[PDB]
């Protein structure tokens, strides 16, 4: 088990 | 075997193979080796079981 | 004639924050 | 730039099988 947090732009 | 314009008779040979089981499998999985990879002196490996 | 690497396909042991 | 994160699960696979 491994959970992440992953950021994507919003410009 | 007769052969006139009202009547007919034939004859055919048939020959059954009949596998007997001994055991029976229903609930069964495909293995897929899919493995590790590691870097060596430089080099790239892909290693498997 | 160094001990080489160890595997044990624990995806949790090689998380990176 | 605004902060947006999206949610990543990973579980292991044990002998690579
Ligand atoms: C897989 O890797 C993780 C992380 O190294 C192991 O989980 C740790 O286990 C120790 C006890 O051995 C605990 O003190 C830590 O708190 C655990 N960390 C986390 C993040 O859970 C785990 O034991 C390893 N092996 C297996 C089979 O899962
Ligand atoms: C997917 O998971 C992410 C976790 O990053 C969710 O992000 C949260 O969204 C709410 C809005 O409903 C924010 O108030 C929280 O601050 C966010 N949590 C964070 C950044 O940890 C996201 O909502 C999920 N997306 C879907 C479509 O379910």
């Amino acid at each position: 088990s491994l959970r992440m947090q992953h950021p994507v732009p919003k410009y | 075997t007769h052969s006139s314009p009202t009547a007919t008779a034939w004859e055919i040979g048939l020959y059954y193979e009949l596998v007997i089981p001994k055991h029976i499998y229903l609930n069964n999985w495909n293995v897929v080796n899919i493995g590790h990879l590691v870097k060596s002196a430089g080099q790239l490996t892909h290693v498997t079981i | 004639q160094v001990l080489g690497p160890v595997i044990d396909w624990n995806v949790t042991q090689r998380a990176v924050y | 730039p605004v902060p947006k994160y999206v949610e990543v699960n990973m579980t292991s696979i044990p002998q690579g099988v």
